[PDB]
C-alpha cells in the first residue's frame, strides 16, 4: 500500500536490546515491591494505650529482600485531613529465610511452582489469635513465635523460636490446632505428622507411605494435596484440623480430629522430567494422568489422637468410613475442598464428578468414621457399634451443563436454634449463570441404615430435601469466590462481607449484605479501582489493596464507623495508609481500556498500549499479547505495570500492543466462560481477530500486515492457533510453552474445559495444535517457540512433539530453550534473555 | 539565633549525635545562617533541637525511593505550645515552574508512623508552620 | 516527633525537581601528595556535618569556593572535568547527584591533583543537554 | 494452566552494594608492601560494623571508596579487573554477592601490591555486559 | 553426545547473555535417521547460510 506511510521499529544492535532491558530493570527495582498480603488484625485490648490494633502481615521492606513477617500499630485516633502512614515494624530481628542461592527441596520448589510464588523469605504463615501464634516454615526448620495472646505486645523485634525434629526431609504444610494451640501438624514424606511446640514431643499418624523406594513404587500418600489437585483446583493442603475438642471421657482425655485426603496413585501414569540438576542427568518421577487416564483413587479419613492434661500424646487412631469411600459415594472423582463446621459436629467436604458437572457439598459425622484395622472382626464389630441414625447428608447438589467451577465459599452456621436443619450460605454459579451467594437451609432428616452389610447408594440417596433457598445477591455480575478470595459473616451483626464485580467486571469491590433479608449491597470501596480486601475477625476495620490502570497499586486501611443500629450502613472512612502509590517510570505511558462488541453482541474488554512518540498517520506493527484462556483476565482495571512491563518496553520501541479478552475467561459469568466448552481455540482466536479489526479501526496505527501474535501457557496454544487459522492477519507467531495436544495434558483441566478423549474426538483433533501443522507457514522466521526446559505443568513434550511434527510436515520454526526454567521463567537472566530475544525477533523478522 | 540579641553560642552536648541547645531571651528571632533553619516565638525559654536522620526512618516507610527529601528533619524539644512558628530549609523550586505549593505534604514523625501533614505556606527557602510545632 | 521538611513527587510523571546544592572541595597540606575530593551533595547542614566529621578524620578541610548561581536537577548524570583534568585522574566520569542519608559517606568523586598552587580550573556539565551550572577556580 | 507468565525480573537488590563499597579495599602496611581484601554482601547493615572492626581486630586499614553508581544485585557474578589487577597479585579476580550473616566471615580477594608508588587503579565490572560499574584508585597519603 | 550437552550451552549462552539459534530433532538419536528429518536439516543449513552468511 503506502510503504512510505508504516512505521519501521529502529533495529537496535543485541547490546542495545540489552541496554534497553537493563534501563527498564532500572525502575522495575522500584515498581516492584511485593505489596502485603495474608492480614490478620488483633486488638490491643487496652482501652488506655494509644494504639487500638496490631496488624500483622507478610511484606518486604526494601531495607531487605525477602520478605518477612512484619507488624503495624493501628492507633485508636487520627489527626484527620493529614494522612497517617503506618511504619513497617520487623516482627522478627533480621535473619533470613531462604539458603545461599535460594537452594530449596524439590517439593517446596513444586508447591512454590504450583501457586506461582516468585517472592522469596516467609512465604507465608498461620496464625492462631488466643495464643497469639505465629507457625510458620522459613529457611531449613519450621519456627514460631508469639506476639500478645496471654502474654503481652512486645515492642523490639523478637526471636523466632526454631522447631526441632528427629524427623529428615522438609516439614511441608504446617497448621496450629485451633482447640488446643501448644499442639500442631505437618506433611511430612507425604505422611500426616503432629507435634507440641513446648515439649517437643512428635507423633506420626499415618503410615500409607513407606519411603521404600521411588514414587513409582511407594504410591499411597496421606494429607497431602495431588498434582491435579494443585494445579486445577487450588487446594494445596489435604488435612483439616477439627476446630472443636470432644472428651472421649475415659478419664480426662482431650481428642482431637483430624480430617485427611487417603490418595492411592498407583494407577495413575507415571511421566519423567528432567532434574534442576542438568549435570546429573537423571529425571525425577511424577504421577501425571492425563485425560482419560485414571485420576488418583481418593478416600476421606479420620486421624484422631488422645492427649493428657500436660500435653503428651497418649493414644492416636486412624479411622475411616464404615464402608468404603467408593462405594458409599459414586461418580466421586475429586475432592475439590473440604473443612469442618465451625461447632465441630460435622465434618463437610465438597465432591467433584469426573466430567465436573455434578458437584455436591456432603457432611460427614465422625461417628461415621470407624477405626481401621486389617481385623474383619472388629470391623463388623463397630459397624455394629455405629449408630442406626448417623449419616453422609448430602446437603447440596449443584449440577450443570457445562461446568462446576470451585467455589470455596461456604459458611456454615452455628445449628443452636432448632438442632436439626443446618442453614449455610454458598456461592452458586450454575443457578442463574453467575456466582452469586445465596442463603440456603437444609434440613437434616436421617432416615437411618444399618452400616452393618454393605449396599450401593442411589443416585441422590443421601440428598436432603431444601427448607429455603433466598438469593442474597443478583444480577449480571457475580462474586469472588475463586482464586482464594473469601467470605466474611459477621454473625453479631447479621452481615456478610463479599467481594464482587457489581459495578463492573474490570474492578474488585468490597460488598456487604445481611442475610437475614436480602436488601440493600452497600459497596464499601471507592469506584475507579479495583481492590483487594481482607477484614478484621472482629469486623471493625478492613484492608483494602487496591490500584488502577493508571496508579500504581496502593494499600490502605479503611475502618467501619458510624451509628451501630444500622450496621450495614456503617461508612468506611480512611483511617490510615500502609503502602503508598510507588513512581511511575519516567517512559512509562498507562494502557487504554477500551470495549467492544462481537457480531453476536457480547461485549469484550481490551487493552491498549499506545506507541510512545506515536506520529499520527503512520502505522505500527502491532503484538497482539494473548491468554484468552479459561481462569484468567487479563484486562481489569489494575496495574499492569508490574507483571507486563515488557509491554511497556515494547510500546517505547513503537509497537502497538492489543490485548484481548476473548470469550471464554473468567469474571464474567458461566454462560461467557462456556463458549469454549468442548471447542477450545475454535471461539478464542476469532474473538481476538475481531478485537483486532476493532482496535484497527478506532485508532489509526495498527498495520494489519505486521501482526504479531505472543502467548504463554494457554496463550502460546492460541498464538499458534492463530498463525494455523487466521494466517494472513497474523505476521508472527511467538508461542511460549504451548499446549500442542491435549489428549496428553492432565485431567482436572482439560476433562473439563473439554470431555474425556471417547467424548469429544473431534475436539481433541481440532484443538490439538500440533495436529493441523501443515497449516503452518511455509516461510521462516515466522514461528518462534520458547519453553522451558524443566517444565512440569506444561511439559516439554508439548514444544518436543509440535517440533516433530514441524519436522515430518518440513515446516522451519525457531525454537529457544530456557534450560533452567520450570514454567514461568523465574530467574532474572533468563528472562532479560527472553525479552531481548523477542524483542531482537520483533526487530528483525515483524 | 542571631536574633534580635546578637550571636547566640548554640550548646552542643555531643558531637556524635548531632545534638544542640539554646536559651533564646527575646522575642521573634532571625535564621539561623547553616542553612536558614528558623523558629520564632515570643519569650525567654530553653529550647533544645536534635538533626533526626531519615535513613532510620524512611526505611520504615514504604516507597522510600518514592518521595524526596527536602531537608533536614530536625526535632525539637522544647516545651509545649510556646513555639509559634517553625521555617523549615526547604530547596529551592519556585525559582522553576513544574513544582507546586499545593503539592507539599509534610513530614511529622511518631513511634505510631509517619503523618503527611499539610504544611501552612512554603517561602523561596523555608516552610512555616503554625501553633502546633510538635 | 520528629519535624520534617517536605516530601512529595507525584507517581504520574517524573519532574526532577531541582534542588539547591552545592559541591565540596577536600585539600591535604601535610602528606607527600595532594588529593581533592568532590562531594556532589545538596546543601544540607547535617550533610555538611557528616562530610566535615568525616573529612576531619582523613584529614581534609574544606575551602569556601563559589557556589553555583542555578537550580539543577536531583538525579541527572553531571560529568566532572577540569583543565587540570585528564593530565590529572578524575576518578569517575559521570558523578551524581541523588540525596542520601548523613550517615554514610556522600558520594564523591577522588581527584588526585598532585600540585595544589592557587587555583586550577575544574568542570561540571549536565549531561541532558551539556549547559554549565558550575564553575569554581579553586 | 492459570497464566504462567514471565514475571519480569524482580531484582529486589539495590541501595546495599554501596554500603558493600565502604568495605572494600582492605589495606594492610606493616612493611611497605601492602595487602588488599574485597568484600560484597548484601541485604544489611549489622554486617558492617562486624566486618569493619573484624579487619581493625585483624589489622586493616580504612579508606573511604565511591560507592557504585548502580547498586549491584545478588545471585550473579562480577569481575575484579583494573591496573592493579593482573599487574599485582589479585588471586579472586571474580566476586559474587551472596547473603551470609551479619556474626560470620566471608570470602575475600587477596591482593598484594608490594611497593604502590602512589596509585593502583581497580574495577568492578559485572560479567553480564561488562559495563563499568565501580571505579577507583588507592592513595599513599592515606595509608597509616 | 547426550542433549545435556546442548542444552547446557544453551543454559551458559542464557546466563551469558549471548543470543543463538537452535533446532530439535526430536525422535533422532544421533546421526539424523529418518530422511525427512534429514531434509529438513539440509534446508535449514541451506536457509541459515542463505540468510546469515
Amino acid at each position: 500500500d503506502d510503504p512510505a506511510a508504516r512505521f519501521q521499529v529502529q533495529k537496535h544492535s543485541w547490546d542495545g536490546l540489552r541496554s534497553i532491558i537493563h534501563g527498564s530493570r532500572k525502575y522495575s527495582g522500584l515498581i516492584v515491591n511485593k505489596a502485603p498480603h495474608d492480614f490478620q488484625f488483633v486488638q490491643k485490648t487496652d482501652e488506655s494505650g494509644p494504639h487500638s490494633h496490631r496488624l500483622y502481615y507478610l511484606g518486604m521492606p526494601y531495607g531487605s529482600r525477602e520478605n518477612s513477617l512484619l507488624y503495624s500499630e493501628i492507633p485508636k485516633k487520627v489527626r484527620k485531613e493529614a494522612l497517617l502512614l503506618l511504619s513497617w515494624k520487623q516482627m522478627l530481628d533480621h535473619f533470613q529465610a531462604t539458603p545461599h542461592h535460594g537452594v530449596y527441596s524439590r517439593e517446596e520448589e513444586l508447591l512454590r511452582e504450583r501457586k506461582r510464588l516468585g517472592v522469596f523469605g516467609i512465604t507465608s504463615y498461620d496464625f492462631h489469635s488466643e495464643s497469639g501464634l505465629f507457625l510458620f516454615q522459613a529457611s531449613n526448620s519450621l519456627f514460631h513465635c508469639r506476639d500478645g495472646g496471654k502474654n503481652g505486645f512486645m515492642v523490639s523485634p523478637m526471636k523466632p523460636l526454631e522447631i526441632k525434629t528427629q524427623c529428615s526431609g522438609p516439614r511441608m504444610d504446617p497448621k496450629i490446632c485451633p482447640a488446643d494451640p501448644a499442639f500442631f501438624s505437618f506433611i511430612n514424606n507425604s505422611d500426616l505428622w503432629v507435634a507440641n511446640i513446648e515439649t517437643g514431643e512428635e507423633r506420626r499418624l499415618t503410615f500409607c507411605h513407606q519411603g521404600l523406594s521411588n514414587v513409582l513404587d511407594d504410591p499411597k500418600s496421606a494429607g497431602v494435596a495431588t498434582f491435579v489437585i494443585q494445579e486445577e483446583f487450588d487446594r494445596f493442603t489435604g488435612y483439616w484440623w477439627c476446630p472443636t475438642a470432644s472428651w472421649e471421657g475415659s478419664e480426662g482425655l482431650k481428642t482431637l480430629r483430624i480430617l485427611y485426603e487417603e490418595v492411592d496413585e498407583s494407577e495413575v501414569e507415571v511421566i519423567h522430567v528432567p532434574s534442576p540438576a542438568l549435570e546429573e542427568r537423571k529425571t525425577d518421577s511424577y504421577r501425571y494422568p492425563r485425560t482419560g487416564s485414571k485420576n488418583p483413587k481418593i478416600a476421606l479419613k479420620l486421624a484422631e489422637f488422645q492427649t493428657d492434661s500436660q500435653g503428651k500424646i497418649v493414644s492416636t487412631q486412624e479411622k475411616e468410613l464404615v464402608q468404603p469411600f467408593s462405594s458409599l459415594f459414586p461418580k466421586v472423582e475429586y475432592i475439590a475442598r473440604a473443612g469442618w463446621t465451625r461447632d465441630g459436629k460435622y465434618a463437610w467436604a465438597m465432591f467433584l464428578d469426573r466430567p465436573q458437572q455434578w458437584l455436591q457439598l456432603v457432611l460427614l459425622p465422625p461417628a461415621l468414621f470407624i477405626p481401621s484395622t486389617e481385623n474383619e472382626e472388629q470391623r463388623l464389630a463397630s459397624a455394629r457399634a455405629v449408630p442406626r441414625n448417623v449419616q453422609p447428608y448430602v446437603v447440596y447438589e449443584e449440577v450443570t451443563n457445562v461446568w462446576i467451577n470451585v467455589h470455596d465459599i461456604f459458611y456454615p452456621f452455628p445449628q443452636s436454634e432448632g438442632e436439626d436443619e443446618l442453614c449455610f450460605l454458598r456461592a452458586n454459579e450454575c443457578k442463574t449463570g453467575f456466582c452469586h451467594l445465596y442463603k440456603v437451609t437444609a434440613v437434616l432428616k436421617s432416615q437411618g441404615y444399618d452400616w452393618s452389610e454393605p449396599f450401593s447408594p442411589g443416585e441422590d440417596e443421601f440428598k436432603c430435601p431444601i427448607k429455603e433457598e433466598i438469593a442474597l445477591t443478583s444480577g449480571e455480575w457475580e462474586v469472588l469466590a475463586r482464586h482464594g478470595s473469601k467470605i466474611w459473616v459477621n454473625e453479631e451483626t447479621k452481615l456478610v462481607y463479599f467481594q464482587g464485580t457489581k459495578d463492573t467486571p474490570l474492578e474488585h469491590h468490597l460488598y456487604v449484605v445481611s442475610y437475614e433479608a436480602a436488601g440493600e449491597i452497600v459497596r464499601l470501596t471507592t469506584p475507579g479501582f479495583s481492590h483487594s480486601c481482607s477484614m478484621s475477625q472482629n469486623f471493625d476495620m478492613f484492608v483494602s489493596h487496591y490500584s488502577s490502570v493508571s496508579t500504581p497499586p496502593c494499600v490502605h486501611v479503611y475502618k467501619l464507623s458510624g451509628p451501630d443500629d444500622d450496621p450495614l450502613h456503617k461508612q468506611p472512612r480512611f483511617w490510615a495508609s500502609m503502602m503508598e502509590a510507588a513512581s511511575c517510570p519516567p517512559d512509562y505511558v498507562p494502557p487504554e481500556i477500551f470495549h467492544f462488541h462481537t457480531r453476536s453482541d457480547v461485549r469484550l474488554y481490551g487493552m491498549i498500549y499506545k506507541p510512545h512518540a506515536l506520529q499520527p498517520g503512520k502505522k505500527h506493527p502491532t503484538v497482539l499479547f494473548v491468554y484468552g484462556g479459561p481462569q484468567v483476565q487479563l484486562v481489569n482495571n489494575s496495574f499492569k505495570g508490574i507483571k507486563y512491563l515488557r509491554l511497556n518496553t515494547l510500546a517505547s520501541l513503537g509497537y502497538a500492543v492489543v490485548v484481548i479478552d476473548g470469550r471464554g475467561s473468567c469474571q464474567r459469568g458461566l454462560r461467557f466462560e462456556g463458549a469454549l466448552k468442548n471447542q477450545m481455540g475454535q471461539v478464542e482466536i476469532e474473538d481476538q481477530v475481531e478485537g483486532l479489526q476493532f482496535v484497527a479501526e478506532k485508532y489509526g496505527f495498527i498495520d494489519l500486515s505486521r501482526v504479531a501474535i505472543h502467548g504463554w501457557s494457554y496463550g502460546g496454544f492460541l498464538s499458534l492457533m492463530g498463525l494455523i487459522h487466521k494466517p494472513q492477519v497474523f505476521k508472527v507467531a511467538i508461542a511460549g510453552a504451548p499446549v500442542t495436544v491435549w489428549m496428553a495434558y492432565d485431567t482436572g483441566y482439560t476433562e473439563r474445559y473439554m470431555d474425556v478423549p471417547e467424548n469429544n474426538q473431534h475436539g481433541y483433533e481440532a484443538g490439538s495444535v500440533a495436529l493441523h501443522v501443515e497449516k503452518l507457514p511455509n516461510e521462516p522466521n515466522r514461528l518462534l517457540i520458547l519453553h522451558g526446559f524443566l517444565d512440569e505443568n506444561v511439559h516439554f513434550f508439548h514444544t518436543n512433539f509440535l517440533v516433530s511434527q514441524l519436522i515430518r510436515a518440513g515446516k522451519p520454526y525457531q525454537l529457544q530453550i530456557y534450560p533452567n526454567e520450570r514454567h514461568s521463567i523465574r530467574c532474572p537472566e533468563s528472562g532479560e534473555h527472553y525479552e531481548v530475544t523477542l524483542l531482537h525477533f520483533l526487530q528483525e523478522y515483524l | 539565633f542571631w536574633g534580635p540579641t546578637g550571636p547566640v553560642a548554640t550548646e552542643v552536648v555531643d558531637k556524635e549525635k548531632n545534638l544542640y541547645r539554646v536559651h533564646f531571651p527575646v522575642a521573634g528571632s532571625y535564621r539561623w545562617p547553616n542553612t536558614g533553619l528558623c523558629f520564632v516565638m515570643r519569650e525567654a525559654v530553653t529550647v533544645e533541637i536534635e538533626f533526626c536522620v531519615w535513613d532510620q526512618f524512611l526505611g520504615e516507610i514504604n516507597p522510600q525511593h518514592s518521595w524526596m527529601v527536602a531537608g533536614p528533619l530536625l526535632d525539637i524539644k522544647a516545651e509545649p505550645g510556646a513555639v509559634e512558628a517553625v521555617h523549615l530549609p526547604h530547596f529551592v523550586a519556585l525559582q522553576g515552574g513544574h513544582v507546586d505549593t499545593s503539592l507539599f505534604q509534610m513530614a511529622h514523625f511518631k513511634e505510631e508512623g509517619m503523618l503527611l501533614e499539610k504544611p501552612a505556606r512554603v517561602e523561596l527557602h523555608h516552610i512555616v508552620l503554625e501553633n502546633p510545632s510538635f | 516527633s520528629p519535624l520534617g521538611v517536605l516530601l512529595k513527587m507525584i507517581h504520574n510523571a517524573l519532574r526532577f525537581i531541582p534542588v539547591t546544592s552545592v559541591v565540596l572541595l577536600y585539600h591535604r597540606v601535610h602528606p607527600e601528595e595532594v588529593t581533592f575530593h568532590l562531594y556532589l551533595i545538596p546543601s544540607d547542614c547535617s550533610i555538611r556535618k557528616a562530610i566535615d566529621d568525616l573529612e576531619m578524620k582523613f584529614q581534609f578541610v574544606r575551602i569556601h569556593k563559589p557556589p553555583p548561581l542555578t537550580p539543577l536537577y536531583m538525579g541527572c548524570r553531571y560529568t566532572v572535568s577540569g583543565s587540570g583534568s585528564g593530565m590529572l585522574e578524575i576518578l569517575p566520569k559521570e558523578l551524581e547527584l541523588c540525596y542520601r542519608s548523613p550517615g554514610e559517606d556522600q558520594l564523591f568523586s577522588e581527584f588526585y591533583v598532585g600540585h595544589l598552587g592557587s587555583g586550577i580550573r575544574l568542570q561540571v556539565k549536565d549531561k541532558k543537554d551539556e549547559t554549565l551550572v558550575w564553575e569554581a577556580l579553586v
